[PDB]
This record gives structure tokens, sequence and C-alpha cells, in this order.
């Protein structure tokens, strides 16, 4: 019998219960966006998780938005371009979380979000 | 007779109904179909002088088409058209009263089932619809790219409110998005609702603070009266929690619509449970198909709706799941879609699969419903040999492994067992779940 | 297995259910009944450690009796006992959720029908019940010793609110006690509800002043939301009229209980229509028998409830049985009349049953005989179809009814002498004579 | 006469009453018993014609059994049965009006006492009962496995609101669960209620933050009018504190029931004080036994009730403490239980012992009441030579030592003094308390 | 004084596309504008409450955005939340929620909503400490042609 840990394993929604994705595995998830005709975009943050500081009415949370890294990569056909930008963020913000999101211009919404980098030490 | 009008061109404002009609011996389909039309509209046994004070033709239901049912020599689908003016705006209650209020007792019929309704845009635009709907819900909860996961707390009755909330915290902290109140759990001697709401709120906020992900518990607002139902939603609102629940068939459509409006006005998600549906929707020859009850819910309003287990007929389920989620659904008899249905941008409802499912079902469920679904366990979390939090983690891991594999281009229908087996190598929680439940 | 307990003695606080069970081939009756009991209570597909935090025996449904059904093969009546503690006080919604919420979908059953419920006094005393009930209603309206008479205004839709109210006035002035909004009439483009309420009020008060008898019109408060439903009852209250109406199955039980409370609080009678009942109560092998829906209404609240047409519909003894369940204080078990459990209402008032659907003056003897005085006989075509119009049509019906009541009270047998009683009244009532030539018997 | 029906079989819906009847000389028990029955029901001095408009037999109280009282040659217990229909649902007020409203003035009686009532389930189910009750209260306060501890602030009148709250903070911080407003403390010139509520809230929150344990002060909402009573509860609600208080006999049952409902709707615990009870319940020959007033409170609603000092008759106390706490209590004449009482899952009430108790009483009190009790000091904390916080600590230590010893299997009735003496060795606070109070 | 902003014009940006975005994607654009140094962002005049972006959803996400950008920059931020509606009851419901959220400013289309409604809203804003941003949709129907109508300075005095 193992006890589920109570610390050190805060989560980032989809795919964050998997072992951290290798470069190969990340590339395949970005390729899924491209094949789906969804637009990749990077976000980053120094704060990893949801909280409630400014209001606490139903459906209001803080920390849902992170900060956009540059612009959505419209017309990206090469997953390696996305992974390269992840390294650029890591370079400029060594202790930031980075996630990859995806925009569906057909149902007009954000439709993907998954963690690409977590600072170790966190 | 005069109510069978096979040359009638349906109007884009008509409500259309497809009835599966089983007439008594000696009753041809045409007067059975015409009787359905007249009996669910203007038909009355003797003539009356007040008919001459109006133009009855304008309010006649018409049977405009009849087709045989495959495998039956005494069953037909009869299509009936009802004018827009018959119906009170914004009232599912009146729509059912007008269409299914009387005709199911007609003596010339052995049995009658309502299979489908064409809800025209002119009529559906008079309804609020879902308080939020699929897209808004994903944005509010910050949850993308996978089915949502839930667990129903058991035993439904037995626990103190505190022990109940304990089980909720342990499920949520292990990786489920939601926990749920059993349909029977409203307010009862050993667990009064307000106590349950306080302890479940403590649990929601403890698990959210621990994991960093948004959590909820479907707090059941179903009650004996409208005043009590709303008192329950008002306290959920005070507590700031994200979602409440209603049993829409046993509470009823007038109450449901009231609650859907309250939830829109106050930012609450609304989880809909379909208790009692099989009293109405089970038998193929009599009653109403669930796709009718599903359309009615989308109109009255809910953000989730229980939609089965798919573990009935695949094609029929896929059919009404589209009717629940999509903006435009083309007629498709193989999938039980009798009418083209255009929702003119009314939000969709998230279908919820529940009932006896465990980790080995995850590939099939993910493949059937795709991302916009809630997979609801209840036995498959609380039955894990290491307890609730590991049971939740096992389900969350299995799901994310299936999603990762699917996104990579792997076929979930053929490779699901291998996908799950590969995840067991690095997830001891999943490995443990996989040896208790077997396939 | 563990949910079949044939030696269980039922508690006086238990809710008892009688199910007509059709198992799949190869499923023994005892397993089916056990499953009905386990699936309508505690039955969970895997063991969960939390069961150890409580005593589940306390919350188990138990199947305690099974018996075969004569007329069939592979059909059994299974009796299930549910503990009182499962149920939310005062909530028909929870009672149905708990008992019929899930079990009708069980794979091992071909079909399932709920035939009866034993509602114990300890549970029914948590419900208001009827806003007024049979005795208070007679006292308020000062009407004794005969069935009440009503007519539904037709065509249901078509008329302007004013032309609608005209038809009401002419029916009421001719001798009917009530007129009624068709179940479909709520609020619609060519007749909005508040307009209808004004003109029907004018008609009620005009006909009442003319005849000297108290009159009413069942104003339909059925609506899409609770707030709309109550807005309509509130305007009826303002107008001072005696009676409003609800469709309790299509509006639903949570809304119906809210309305019943409002009517108790404001002195309004509540007429209940049962639209959609045949979706669930028609078929012998699956659904819920109407007597269950009728008991639920008595609990939730109504002063009248539609109860059939019992003439040329269904079987007489079955109708007579659920009419007793609706009206009486104590109803003894009687399977010949579909009464599976002795039912004690501990002074909860009764509900007046309403007969409707295709009846005319020649039915008056049979209707009076079957239902007796505490009933509403509700016409439509039988008043609005008279060759001389609404007021003579109403008079013809009132005459026919009073001739039947007179003869009955004198000791005559309505079942055998009805046509003679009617033909005698035709000699002094030109209105009835004209009615009798149009319809026949 | 016609009201003495010794062959009557009581109905499971009847309210039954056991009266201790002392007739005038010359009056046999049977017409005394019959007079009680008729006078507390349908009896009237002359005949009236309206009796023929109903069936009076259906509303007759009946005396159905008579037994002699031990040690008395002119006192009998007369049992009377009242039909369910006599009583207004949910109203303790009407139950007392109907049963004890008139008969105690009957001239043929020298004295009359109501000893017990059998409240049938059909009737008790029409009442809310305790806003929370024993189990919910322990879960809310996160307090298990020991009696709760409180202190009443003294002097009752004298202090400024601020000085009052100071004393509360010092008691609470030393290890008491609660402090309490004296029964007399409502709102008065030198301590207006709203001022007292503010300073007691500051004290509750300071002591809770200091100790880490949940704290409360029984804030007295007893008032001259319903409007004022509720204003007081509303402010407690605003402050977010856990518990309020009511004097249910002097405020009265209509007001108490109103307050119990408010407390259910708002999550407040309700501490009930029984001021004036001995005006009614002291004399053995006349009045009402406290077990009647206790059942009535459980029905009207309270979460705690003052139940004595047991430092009266042990067996009688144990008797009505069971009637207050348990679900099912069998008839037991040795314990003053005249009727089997089934509460069909109405929550129980925590009995509160108070009045002149100190550390040396702790073994006896723990043994008598067990865990589900409040031990309420008032002199035994504020009389400690080192002040309130050490006095509280001394009581908390003594209690926990008794609980530890009991759980180990030691006999508290025989070993209590040794248990306390052993704790004095490591607790200087307890040692100090033990030399001032002596036994 | 309320915004603690002196000695320069204020700066704003209207979010585009006016219609198209989900409420969340809309609030994302607001946060990015505000965090870069604008004082305000604004609801397009057409943006009231519509199928793909209902007003209450938009108000929640714009509030998250206002508070994120204010916390990031240290300067007070606002979004002109459009309260323009079909009825007075709906207009005020919208202002009431803005009040609950504690945000500094709301918006009204005063010519298409009309003067009776505008005056009602102005009073509500005085009573509740909300700033009121006024948009002049439809003014050129009235104020464009030199020979007929009303000059905008008349409509401006009236506002
Ligand atoms: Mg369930
Ligand atoms: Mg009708
Ligand atoms: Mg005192
Ligand atoms: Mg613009």
């Amino acid at each position: 019998m193992q006890v589920w840990p109570i610390e050190g394993i805060k989560k980032f929604e989809t795919l964050s219960y998997l072992p951290p994705l290798s470069t190969e595995a990340l590339l395949k998830q970005v390729d899924y966006l491209i094949r789906s005709k969804w637009v990749p975009c990077l976000e980053f943050s120094k704060v990893g998780f949801i909280f409630r500081e400014h209001n606490a009415s139903p459906g209001y949370y803080d920390g849902r938005y992170w900060t956009m890294w540059k612009l959505p990569m419209f017309g990206c056909t090469d997953a390696t371009q996305v992974i390269n930008e992840v390294e650029e963020v890591k370079k400029e913000y060594p202790d930031a979380y980075v996630r990859i999101i995806g925009f569906d211009n057909m149902r007009q919404v954000q439709c993907v979000s998954f963690i690409a980098f977590k600072p170790p030490g966190c | 007779l005069t109510y069978y009008t096979p040359e009638y061109e349906t109007k884009d404002t008509d409500i259309l109904a497809a009835f599966r009609v089983s007439p008594q011996p000696g009753v041809p389909p045409e007067e059975a179909g015409a009787a359905v039309a007249a009996e669910s509209s203007t038909g009355t046994w003797t003539t009356v002088w007040t008919d001459g004070l109006t133009s009855l033709d304008r309010y006649k239901g018409r049977c405009y088409h009849i087709e045989p049912v495959a495998g039956e020599d005494s069953q037909w689908i009869c299509y009936v058209a009802y004018p827009l003016d018959l119906f009170e705006e914004g009232s599912v209650t009146n729509m059912f009263t007008s269409i299914v209020g009387n005709v199911f007792g007609f003596k010339a019929l052995r049995a009658l089932r309502l299979e489908d309704l064409r809800i025209p845009p002119t009529y559906s635009k008079t309804f609020q619809g879902p308080p939020h709907g699929i897209q808004v819900e994903r944005d509010k909860l910050n949850k993308y790219g996978r089915p949502l996961l839930g667990c129903t707390i058991k035993p439904k009755l037995g626990l103190s409110a505190k022990n109940y909330g304990r089980a909720c915290y342990e499920c949520l902290r292990g990786g489920l998005d939601f926990t749920k109140d059993d349909e029977n759990v409203n307010s009862q001697p050993f667990m009064r609702w307000r106590d349950r709401f306080v302890f479940c709120a403590e649990a929601i906020y403890k698990s959210q603070a621990e994991t960093g992900e948004i959590k909820g518990h479907y707090l059941n607002a179903t009650a004996g009266t409208c005043e009590e139902m709303i008192k329950r939603a008002v306290f959920a609102r005070e507590l700031g929690v994200p979602i409440v629940m209603h049993d829409y068939l046993t509470g009823g459509f007038t109450a449901n619509t009231t609650l859907a409006h309250y939830c829109r006005d106050n930012g609450l998600l609304l989880h809909i449970h379909r208790a009692m549906h099989a009293v109405i929707d089970r038998q193929k020859n009599h009653g109403m198909h669930f796709r009718v009850l599903a359309k009615a819910l989308r109109m009255s309003g809910g953000d989730h709706i229980h939609s089965g287990t798919v573990v009935g007929e695949r094609e029929m389920t896929l059919g009404f799941v589209d009717l629940l989620r999509d903006d435009f659904i083309e007629k498709d008899r193989a999938r039980g879609i009798f009418f083209t249905q255009d929702w003119v941008s009314m939000p969709g409802v998230i279908p919820v699969a529940s009932g006896g499912i465990h980790v080995w079902h995850m590939p099939a469920l993910t493949e059937i419903f795709g991302d916009d679904s809630v997979l609801q366990f209840g036995g498959g979390t609380l039955g894990h040999p290491w307890g609730n939090a590991p049971g939740a983690a096992a389900n969350r891991v299995a799901l994310e492994a299936c999603v990762q594999a699917r996104n990579e281009g792997r076929d979930l229908a053929r490779e699901g067992n291998e996908i799950i087996r590969a995840a067991c190598k690095w997830s001891p929680e999943l490995a443990a779940a996989c040896e208790v439940w077997k396939a």
C-alpha cells in the first residue's frame, strides 16, 4: 500500500500526471496540434497554480491566465519551432513554468494546455 | 382522414415529432398517424360551434409522412407537424404538455413512443439553454484537451456529513476534477444538506489548495419545493463553490428551468442527473426516447447531463451525444437522428458516462466520447485497494495515458490494452487497480 | 442472495413497494427481486471500504415477498421494503428519485412496473397534502349532495381571450359549476394569460350574479418557471376567484408542491391535470401504475385530480380502487381492486376525482353510479356541442345530473334504470330532449 | 365512567401521558383518572347539541390504566391516551396547551404531576428537532472522545463588556471549549448585548488562534420579543461564531422553535438553559417532571440542554439523559421511563452538568454522563488561585486524566482520587486547584 | 484622484475582434494590453451580451485580467464593462455585478440606450463609486449633416 503524496506534486492539468515529457514526446504533442490545424502558443509564469486573492464568487479564480510568450505561431508547420521557443523562455526566465496551449480558430476557443517545463527546485 | 396530409411541406417554424406508432389490429397506419396528429392537437369527439369563431386549420397538427419500421409488420414511424403558435415561449413544460399530454392513452393504439423532435430556431431562441455550456465550463475550470473525471460518493446513505466530506477530499486530492452527491442524497435525518455543503466545501478547498487544480463537488439542490431548491443553490453561491446538481425529471422541468436561470445569474455550473429516465425511455415500443429528454434538457438548461455507460447501442448514443453537444446535426437514421437539428449557437451540454466503469474502460470511453465528456466513477475509485486518493490517481493516470497515446496517432480501439500496460510500469497506483479489475 | 429476505417483518415506518417484475430468460425470480431491492437502494458493483464506516443493513431495501402472476408466464410481483430514513421529509421528488430513480434500467430485467406504494403515516405526516380537500371544498362552494359539473373550453387554442371568456360565461350561466382551461392553454401569442384571467374573471362574476350559485374557472398556472407559475396564481388571488389549475407531471413535483403551499396560504382551490400520465402508466408490463401517481399527488397537493373517463375506459375495479386511495382515510388491501397495501392517511384530506373525455348526458347515470357524489364530471363536447349552444348545453347536463341524483336518492338502481330516468326528464326539459336526440344510448 | 377504558389498546399514533394523580378524599382513582382524561380532552359540564354533528369518541382522551404509587395510599399513576388528530404539527406549544392546559386546576384533585409523555414517531417527525445534535456538533467542532468543558462568566452582572470578554479569553485559552453568558445576561444598562458580542468574538478568535483548537462562547439571544431575539442571532451569524444560547422556558416555546429554525438555516449551534424549571419540576406531587420538559426541548430544538448537577437521584437523571441522547429508549420504571420512546433518527441533545463542581468531581461526572456531555464550571475556573487560564488548564487536565484512565480499563468510581493525585504530580495547575477545593 | 493618475492623457484600447472571441480569450487580450502600460481596455459598443460571450462570463474574466495586470504593474487598471442592455432591469443587474467585483468603471451607450436609462445608470454609479464611460453610438445619424439634425455639442451638453 502506497500513500498518495501530500506535497511536491502540484499539478498543471492535462498530461501532468504522466512522467515529465521528453523532447521526443513533447514534439509529438505539438505535432498533434499542427495536424489538427490548431495554433500553438507558449505561456509562462513564475506562479504555477490557481489561487483566490481578489474575489471568491462562483467561477472566479486568480492564476488561470499566465503570460503570453510572444504571439501564437500562426502557420507553424514544424513542431521543432515550438520546442525551440520553449528553450528561449527557459533562457530568459530560468525559474518560470512554461506551458504549450493551442487555439482552435474553428470552434473559436482555446482547446489545449499542457506543461512543457517546470523549474526544478520548485 | 383530414389530419393525414402527405403533401404538406413543413414550415421552418413548425415543431416536428417522429412517433413510433403501434396501432390496434385493423387500424391502418394512415388513420393511426392521423389520430396521433389530431389527438395531439385539435381533434375532439363532437363538433362545436366555437370552431366557427376561428380558423382551426391554423392550429392543426398534421401527419405528413409515414414509413414502416424495419423488422416489424405492425409498427410505423408517423411524422407530425405542429405550428409554432401552439407553444408557450421558454416552456419545456408546455412543449411536452402539448405534444405528449394526451395521445399516449388513445385506444386505437397498442403502444406509442416519441422518438425525436425537430426544435426550430424560432422556438429554441426563446430559451436560455445551458447556464454556461461546454466551452465556458472548460474556460472557467481551466481544463482542456481531455475528458473530465468524477466520482460519486458511496455509500449514498450511511455516512455523517463529515465522513462524507472526508471521502470527497481524498478522491479530489488524487486527481479527479469532481466528486458527486448520489441522486438520492438531498437532505435526510443523518446528513442534512447544509452540514454536507459545509464539509464538502472544506474538502473542495483543501484538495484544490493541495493540488493546484480547480476542484468541485456536485452539490445536490434537488428538493421538495422551489423555495428549498433555491435556498440550497443560494448557500452554494455563498460558499463560492463552482457547481451544483439537479435531478431534472423527478424535480421537474418548471423547477429545473428556474434553477438554470439562477445558475446563469450567479455563475454556477449545473450538473444534471436523469433519475427515473428508464421508467420512460427503456422500452422500444412505448414512452419517449432519451434523445427527446436530452433535447428538452438542453433547452431548459444544464451544463452536464448523464448520458449512459456505453459499456446501449453505440450508434444511438453517438447520435444523441451529438444532439447534446453540437450546433448543427444532420438527419441520420443510422444514429437515431430523425430530423436535422440546428441549435443556432445555443451552447452544448457535456455528456456524463457513469455506471460500473474502471481503468480498463478508459481507452474505449475516451474513443467513444472524445474530450468533451465527464467520465464518472463510483466503485472504480472507492474500490481501489489503496483507498480513494490512489484510486483517483490510477484513473487520472489511465486517462492521461490514453489521451497522450491518442494524440500521438495511436488507435485506442486496438492498442488500448497495451497503452494501459505500458503506464502500469511507472504507475504503481494504476498497476494495483489493474489487478483487482480484470480485462 | 442477501437482498431477498422472505422472513422480514415490515416495520410500520417502512415504505413498501409492489413491483411487477419481468426477468430476462434464465434469471430466477428471487435474484430479480433481490436485484430490484439492491438496485433501488444500496447495491454497489464493487465493495468500498467506506461501507465499514457505517451499518448498511440499516439502509438496505429488502425484497421480502415474491409471487407469480396468474395471467402470465415469467412475471412476478416482488415486494420491497425501504427504511424511513432514506427519504427527505415532504419531498415527493426524493421519494421517486429513491425508489424509481435507477432500477428500471437494470439489464437482468426485461421490464419493470411499479404497481403500488405503502406510504406510512410517519412519512405522509411530513406533507401538507391537499390545500383544502373534499370536505373544505364543498363547504367553501356551498355545494352538497351531487357530483360537480364542469366543461373544458374548446377549441383549446384559436380563440381571443375575450371570445374564450364569452364561452365560459355561457357555460357557467346554464348550470355548470366550473369551466376549465385546456391543459395546453398556458400563455400563447393569441391568448396571453393575464388577458385570459381578466375575461374569465368577468365571466365568473357575471354568471355567479345571474344564477345565485358560486362559480369558478380552472385558471391554468402551469408555466416554464416557478416564478411565472406563482405570478399567475398571485393575479388569480388578486381577482378573488376560487380555483386555479396545474399540470403536475409536466410542470413537475417540485413546482407542484410550491403551488400547493401557495394555494393553502391564500385560500385557492387547486385543480390538477395529469397530462403525460399515459407515457408512463399505460403499459401493463412497464412504468408506474396511475394509483402510484395519484398517491403522490395527494401527498404533493391537489384539490381535484383527473382520474379517467371510466365509460364508453379501463377496468372498473381498478378505477374504483385508486378512487378510494384518493378520497378515503383508510383503504384496506384488496387485490381485486389493485390495492396491494393497506393505506392509512391519518386524516390527510382527500382529493376529488375528475372524470372527463367524451361524455354526454346519456353517461350521467353510469358516471353518478360509479363515482358517487364526491366527483367532478367534466364535459367538453357534451356542453359546447349542444345544438342550442353553451347555456342550454350546460342546463341539459345539470338537469340530467339532478334527475339521476333524485332517482338514486329515492332508491332506484342507476345501472338498470338510467335510460328511463333520462327519458322521463326529457318530458319537461326541452334542453335535455334536444341533447338526447343528438347523442345516443 | 366513560373516560376510564381499561381495556383500550393504545394506538401507535396516540400521544400517551403518565399522570401522578392525588385525588381529594372520597375520590377513587378511577374517576380521578377518568376526570384527568375527560378534563384534558372532551369533557364539558353540560350536554351540547353540536356533539351530534361529529363523533366525539374519536377525540376523547381515555384513561386506560391505573397503578398505585409505592409508599403512598392516596396517589396513583393514571395513563391517558390522546389521538394524533388533536395536535397541531410541529407545535410544542399546542401539545402542552392540549395536555396540561386545563386539568391541573380540577377541584376533585389535591395535586397533579405530569411524569412522562410517549411522543409517537408520526408526531415527532413533524418537528425539526435539534438544529444539529450531538454527532454533527462533534464533527463541526472537531472534538471527539471526551466530555466538553465550559465555564460561566461571573459576576453575571457587574462587568463592562470588555472586562467580560477578557475573562472569556483567559478561560478559553487555558483549555475550555466554551464560555457562557449567565442566564440573566441579555442586554442591560452596563453591558448592552451588541458590545458584549463584539468583545466575546474578539476573545473567541484570540483564544482559538493561540491554542489551535475551536472555541466558542454561548452568546445569549434571549430577549423581550422575537424581533430582538433574531437580531441577536443575526449578528452572531455575521461574526461567524459557532454557538448561541436561549432560555427556552422563560423565552417560551414559540420563540425557541423560531430560534431553532434560524440556527438550522444558518449553521449555528444552540445552547439551551432551563431557567425557571424548578418552579414547575421540583415538587414530587405537582407540576411536570423535567423529563417532559426535556423531551419537549428535543422536539422544539436545541443542541445542548442543562440537565442538572448530579453532585438529584442518579437513576432518574440517567433516565432522562438517555431520553435526550438516544434513538430508542425502552420503558424502565427504575429510571423514570414510563413509556418506550422511539425518536426515529431525530438527533440527540448534549446534556450539560453545572452548579458548584470542581476538579475533584471530574471522575464521578465522567463516569455518570460519559463522553457526550458538557461539564460546565462557574466558580471552579474563576476560583482558581492562579486565575482563569490556569483554572481552565486544571479542569482540562483533570478531565483528560480521567478519560485516559477510563480508556485504559480503570474504574473511575473506585480509583478517581488516585487518578487525580497521580496527575497532580506533573500538573502544578491541577495541584493548586486540588488544595483549595477539598475532597 | 481615484485612479491616482496625474499629468498626462489616459490611454485605452478597445478589444478586437468585437465579436468572435470566447469570454476567456477576450479577457486574455485585456490582461496583455493592460500589463503593457494602458490604463484601460474597453468593450466594443456592440458587445453587450450575445450567444458566444454572455456578459456575466465576460465580467468575471475581465475582472481576473484587471486584477492580474494591476498586481503585475503596480498601477490602477480598469476595463470599461458595457452595461448597455434591452431593459433598465438588465442594465442595473450588470452594474450591480461590477460593483460586487469591486472594479472601477462601467460603460453605457447613451444614445441607443437612451437618456432615461443613462440618467438612472449615472445615479447608480454616483451611489456606488463607479466611473461611467460613455460611448456615442448612432451620433452621426443625428449630427453629421450640416443642414439637418443636432450638432454633437448639443448631445455633449446633454450627456
Ligand atoms: Mg447514483
Ligand atoms: Mg384537455
Ligand atoms: Mg447561571
Ligand atoms: Mg467600437
